[PDB]
């Protein structure tokens, strides 16, 4: 099958450049287009151009000539795009997506890179139990959860039982707190008379800040 | 640029209820696409050259147009249809989208269910305080918190998240935050918050004694 697995999130100062890519598998590069559109607030899209790997050649949206470049390593077919001269208008998340020589639209896009632009560094998250309790309980469902506390930049991602428990968990979408750092929570029902039995764990991924936190959460 | 105006720009409908999004272009465009995109998610292509489907679309979705006007039509909408749209021309330089239209899908009234959450003992240590009422799985989205601190109400010192619909029940859940400094925490003992909801026809307090 088609895949396009694009590199991690990124943290860059104003100024500064990043270097982007695509891996590109289950089909022949060359034989295909790649683009590269940008998502600002989890709403806009804009095509920034493309590129035919089959012989480097890329055409670009002028908006963002020589703020972006595109290239290509054919040997490992990925696809990559430099952003330079980074500013705050430029922290968005960035996607590759497979185009056509057909008139086919993008019929497959990869999974994004979120880029911030700030002075700020980076800082993993305190993860802190939220606990069940008999205040957290109700007709034989407890809630339970993690709150994920003064991370920065954006994103985190939070599994349970590192991927086993998927029923009833809901992730909230992060607050930007008034001190400059992110913080969510991540909570999960479940049947409180396993409360005793079951172990409970939140898993929490700081790519920015190269972090992963377990954290076990248990009754009072 | 081709400017693509999508409209309307939001829309609710009950699952079985047909419905069209339009998106209207500054000139004119053939061959239009139209991508799904779920919140969190990449997009995926959806309907491609004005009315093909994409591998795996479900065959209520259907596009149509001509010169400036195309359309997307759910011919009967399901629960897991809640997601944004977005059309997008290739007809000049440089491609553009719309700005999108997102569906959210009806359903019935449910109140919150209320939970509250005391800070650990781990976060008081490092001098911070942060209690945490949850509301699971209502609907509609519109719901009122209150903290009260020892029948104090509280205001500018609470934060509340929202989550997107879920794709199966059609329902949202809801944190708010309240968070204190580590000495003005363990100056009080009662931590209550009140919720209100279109579908509550009085109060739910769920609350906790410090202790």
């Amino acid at each position: 099958q088609v895949q396009l697995q694009q590199s991690g999130p990124e943290l860059e100062k104003p100024g500064a450049s990043v270097k982007i890519s695509c891996k590109a598998s289950g089909y022949s590069f060359t034989g295909y287009t790649m683009n590269w559109v940008k998502q600002s607030h989890g709403k806009s899209l804009e095509w920034i151009g493309l590129i035919t790997p089959y012989n480097g050649a890329s055409s670009y949206n002028q908006k963002f000539r020589g703020k972006a470049t595109l290239t290509v390593d054919k040997s490992s077919s990925t696809a990559y795009m430099d952003l330079l001269s980074l500013t705050s208008e430029d922290s968005a998340v960035y996607f590759c997506a497979r185009g056509g020589y057909d008139g086919r639209g993008f019929d497959y896009w990869g999974s994004g890179t979120p880029v911030t632009v700030s002075s700020a560094s980076t800082k993993g998250p305190s993860v802190f139990p939220l606990a069940p309790s008999s205040k957290s309980t109700s007709g034989g469902t407890a809630a339970l959860g993690c709150l994920v506390k003064d991370y920065f930049p954006e994103p985190v991602t939070v599994s349970w039982n590192s991927g086993a428990l998927t029923s009833g968990v809901h992730t909230f979408p992060a607050v930007l707190q008034s001190s400059g750092l992110y913080s969510l929570s991540s909570v999960v029902t479940v049947p409180s008379s396993s409360l005793g039995t079951q172990t409970y764990i939140c898993n929490v991924n700081h790519k920015p800040s190269n972090t992963k936190v377990d954290k076990k959460v248990e009754p009072k | 640029d081709i400017e693509l105006t999508q409209s309307p720009a939001i829309m609710s409908a009950s699952p079985g209820e047909k419905v069209t999004m339009t998106c209207s272009a500054s000139s004119s465009v053939s061959y239009m696409h139209w991508y799904q995109q779920k919140s969190g998610t990449s997009p995926k292509r959806w309907i491609y050259d004005t009315s093909k489907l994409a591998s795996g679309v479900p065959g209520r979705f259907s596009g149509s147009g001509s010169g400036n006007s195309y359309s997307l039509t759910i011919s009967s909408v399901e629960a897991e249809d809640d997601a944004t749209y977005y059309c997008q021309q290739w007809s000049k330089h440089p491609l553009t989208f719309g700005s999108g239209t997102k569906v959210e899908i009806k359903r019935t009234v449910a109140a919150p269910s209320v939970f509250i959450f005391p800070p650990s003992d781990e976060q008081l240590k490092s001098g911070t305080a942060s209690v945490v009422c949850l509301l699971n799985n209502f609907y509609p989205r519109e719901a009122k918190v209150q903290w009260k601190v020892d029948n104090a109400l509280q205001s500018g010192n609470s934060q509340e998240s929202v989550t997107e619909q879920d794709s199966k029940d059609s329902t949202y859940s809801l944190s708010s935050t309240l968070t204190l400094s580590k000495a003005d925490y363990e100056k009080h003992k009662v931590y209550a918050c009140e919720v209100t909801h279109q579908g509550l026809s009085s109060p739910v307090t769920k609350s906790f004694n410090r202790g």
